[PDB]
């Protein structure tokens, strides 16, 4: 039924390795170069990545900022407003980044003064003039 | 299994089955009702029993009867026909026996034997048992044939056969019981011990060993399931199909380490691409925190556009931050994962040059086993006699085998050193020619009405032929002997003062140190009281080892053995023989093997009769004339003494059938 086990052959495999003469030292040699050919390209990678990791050194610990936990505020001061209208212009409608752009607002509260205050702040071309990039 | 049917097993019948020559000789009964057939093999079985309870006395007709009981002992006429047909064909009343009624006052017939080997005596003793004009013809000054036993003093030693190769069916079971023969169990543990003379770690012995079964089931997977036969026309034989397995497992080998490293590189390549991606953002990562960092400088109060860059970019760093975090992260698992591939890698390679030395030794032991380079067996056929071997401990002959065929020669005509060089064979009879092996000139002439020939195949192989067939064989039968493959295998019989081995190892290995020369000296056996080591040469070794003096050959030996036991353990050997069968010209060879090219059905072409043509043209169909028995015509048992012997049983029977009719098929 099948051969046993620690044994490999199959019928396509058996036909390669007879063909000719010397198909064996043939096959044996083609797999015993494509073996060191994969087995060099490895230390060449092995190398360009360990010159990358180097580069890499220091980590980016010399440019991480501090924590800001400031607690969700209800209220829309003047200023909060312009840094709202001007992360708009810039970031379309990431929520998110708008959100942790002006600091004191949720998420939500964001998407709600894109409604309330719709007309006033034109938001409309606002948001048209960030699609324009 | 016992009893009734254990007789029938032990007899290599089928218990509760009719065979296909019971078929024929009792044509009636098979084509019968099965309660007849019961009633008939219950019979038989009983008779064999009976026989075999107490082989040392001829069992009558009439002591049979005695023994059977109602509704079997009504008919009396299948009680005869049974105990005939088995006395007929040898299964009962064969080999040593005493004779209750001596033997028919004037003989029918005559008939020539040639070679008193085993197949031989055997043959001769029934057809004399039978009432025939019985001579053997014998170019050695001894009987035996392949069956030579060593003796000088008080060692003793087979040359020839030493193994009865299991009781369990083994007509020699019976032989042993009527013979005086001392019989040795072998203990199957073999030790192996390397060319530089060391033991074999049990570790390795193991890991070899295994393999080698292995690669063995392996072929005969190759042959049946993937019908790999034919190569090039020619036949496969075990050798090429043993070395195609074995590329094929060092393809595997390689396939696996390939596509592990393979592994490796797809990974490694990933991370490249993580760290190149990751360099690319530390850059801007360092360029953003400085536009920041310049934003803050701005000291306040400043204006909300100036404040928004502040807060803006604040964002942004934080933001390419988390990236960067988790790009360190992914970076960890893809750093582990090729520190786990490069702690397991597939194995090195398939077998190491020590390993491959080792399971060299396996395979000339089955050269050994084949008395042949397995480059020359068949894959398909080599071993097709497997399902007819023994069951039971393999067991030797303490007081050398040549006590049988010694025992089977008391009261026969046997003509010593007389060569058979011609048969002719004709219609109305045969005349043999031989001539006397000292005076060669001298001339012998035998007429016979059959003559039975129990040459060994190597000799039937001649060419020029040692003898000629007058007629000349048939084609059939030629083309049967070209086909067959008859090997060698040789012994060295080392005699000493003291047992310097392990005496509770019967057998012990010693290891090449080429594929070349696996056979040469490989296996030593201890096996009698006496201090004797044998050692044998197999394989392609048997054929080369020929053509060099003993004295070499013992050299050889007492290095290999002092490599192993010490250099002042191993004495010199008091009395040493080196066999050379395929020199011998009564031999020519050892035993017979299933050659490429060959099959089973050659053997049965090698028992076929011949039957010479018509005298007078258009006389009827003569009766078949010449014969043959011997070890290499028996299909089932090829190369063994038992085989021989039963070969020899077999003829007698159809010859008696043939010259004195069939009584007991009324
Ligand atoms: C050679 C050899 C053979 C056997 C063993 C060793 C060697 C060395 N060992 C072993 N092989 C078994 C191998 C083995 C053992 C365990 C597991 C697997 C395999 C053996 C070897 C080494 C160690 C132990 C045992 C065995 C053994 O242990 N057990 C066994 O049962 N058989 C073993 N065999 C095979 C059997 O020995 C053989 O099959 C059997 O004996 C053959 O009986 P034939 O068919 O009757 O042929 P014939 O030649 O005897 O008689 C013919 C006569 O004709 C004459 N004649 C010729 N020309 C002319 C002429 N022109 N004019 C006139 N006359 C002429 C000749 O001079 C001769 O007298």
């Amino acid at each position: 039924r099948k051969p046993p086990k620690g044994m490999f052959l199959s019928q396509e495999d058996v036909e390669a390795v007879s063909a000719n003469a010397t198909a064996a030292t043939t096959v044996l040699r083609q797999l015993d170069m494509e073996l060191v050919s994969v087995k060099r390209q490895i230390q060449n990678i092995k190398q360009t990545n360990s010159a990358l990791k180097e580069k890499l050194d220091g980590g980016i610990e010399p440019y991480r900022l501090p924590e800001v936990i400031q607690k969700c505020n209800a209220r829309w001061t003047t200023e909060e407003q312009l840094l709202a209208v001007q992360a708009i212009r810039k970031y379309g409608r990431d929520f998110q980044a708008i959100s942790d752009v002006i600091g004191n607002k949720s998420v939500v509260q964001v998407k709600n003064f894109f409604v309330n205050y719709r007309r006033r702040f034109n938001i409309d071309e606002v948001l048209q003039e960030w699609e324009a990039e | 299994p016992s009893g009734v049917e254990g007789a029938a097993f032990q007899s290599r019948l089928p218990h509760d089955r009719m065979t296909s020559q019971e078929a024929a000789c009792f044509p009636d009964i098979i084509s019968g009702p099965q309660q007849t057939q019961k009633v008939f093999l219950f019979i038989r079985n009983r008779t064999l029993q009976l026989w075999l309870d107490n082989p040392k006395i001829q069992l009558t007709f009439e002591a049979t009867l005695q023994q059977l009981e109602a509704p079997y002992n009504s008919d009396t006429v299948l009680v005869h026909r049974v105990h005939s047909y088995l006395e007929r064909h040898g299964l009962i009343n064969f080999g040593i026996y005493k004779r209750i009624k001596p033997l028919p006052t004037k003989k029918t017939g005559k008939v020539i034997i040639i070679g008193s080997g085993v197949s031989g005596l055997a043959a001769a003793r029934q057809l004399q048992s039978f009432g025939m004009d019985v001579t053997l013809l014998e170019a050695r000054d001894r009987v035996g044939g392949r069956v030579a036993t060593f003796r000088k003093g008080n060692y003793v030693a087979d040359l020839g056969a030493m193994v009865v190769t299991g009781l369990g069916g083994n007509p020699m079971a019976v032989v042993s019981k009527q013979v005086n023969m001392e019989l040795a169990k072998i203990k199957q543990k073999c030790p192996l011990y390397e060319a530089n003379g060391q033991a074999v770690p049990k570790e390795k012995d193991e890991m070899v060993e295994q393999e080698f079964n292995r690669l063995l089931e392996a072929t005969s997977y190759l042959s049946h399931q993937l019908d790999f036969n034919v190569l090039n026309n020619k036949p496969v034989s075990l050798g090429q199909a043993l070395e195609v397995v074995i590329q094929l497992q060092e393809k595997h080998v390689k396939d696996e380490q390939i596509e592990h490293w393979k592994k490796i590189v797809k990974t490694q390549e990933e991370l490249k691409e993580l760290l190149n991606k990751m360099v690319n953002l530390k850059e801007k990562i360092k360029e953003l925190h400085q536009q920041y960092k310049e934003a803050s400088e701005v000291k306040p109060p400043r204006d909300i556009t100036a404040e928004f860059l502040v807060k803006s970019k604040h964002r942004d760093l934080t933001a390419l931050c988390k990236e960067y975090d988790e790009l360190a992260e992914t970076q960890g698992k893809l750093e582990e994962k090729l520190q786990e591939l490069e702690a397991n890698p597939p194995s090195d390679v398939y077998l190491s040059s020590r390993d491959r030395q080792i399971l060299d030794w396996h395979f000339a032991n089955l050269e050994f086993a084949n008395a042949t380079p397995l480059s020359t067996l068949s894959l398909k056929h080599w071993d097709q006699d497997d399902d007819f071997e023994f069951t039971g401990s393999h067991l030797t002959v303490r007081n050398g085998y040549s006590c049988v065929p010694v025992a089977l020669a008391e009261g026969l005509d046997i003509k010593l050193n007389t060569a058979v060089r011609q048969v002719r064979y004709t219609a109305s009879g045969c005349e043999v020619i031989a001539v006397n092996t000292r005076s060669t000139s001298q001339t012998f002439i035998y007429k016979c009405d059959a003559v039975l020939c129990t040459l060994p195949l190597g000799v039937l192989k001649q060419q020029p032929p040692a003898v000629q067939f007058v007629p000349p064989l048939p084609e059939w039968k030629t083309s049967a002997v070209q086909r067959m493959g008859f090997g060698n295998l040789n012994k060295v019989v080392l005699c000493f003062d003291r047992v310097f081995w392990d005496p509770s190892v019967n057998l012990f290995g010693h290891v090449g140190s080429t594929t070349a020369s696996r056979g040469e000296l490989f296996l030593f056996w201890n096996l009698y009281k006496a201090p004797i080591l044998l050692a044998l040469v197999a394989g392609e070794a048997a054929g080369i080892m020929e053509n060099i003096s003993d004295d070499v050959i013992v050299g050889r030996c007492l290095a290999i053995l002092k490599g192993i036991f010490g250099s002042s353990a191993v004495p010199q050997p008091k009395e040493t023989v080196v066999s050379r069968w395929r020199a011998d010209p009564w031999a020519r060879g050892s035993y017979s093997y299933v050659a490429a090219g060959s099959s089973g059905n050659d053997y049965d072409l090698m028992a076929q009769p011949i039957t010479p043509g018509p005298s007078i043209p258009g006389a009827p169909q003569p009766i078949p004339r010449l014969f043959f028995a011997g070890e290499h015509t028996i299909r089932n048992y090829p190369a063994t003494v038992h085989g021989a012997l039963l070969s020899g049983l077999r003829e007698a029977g159809r010859i008696a059938d043939q010259f004195l009719g069939a009584m007991y098929t009324l």
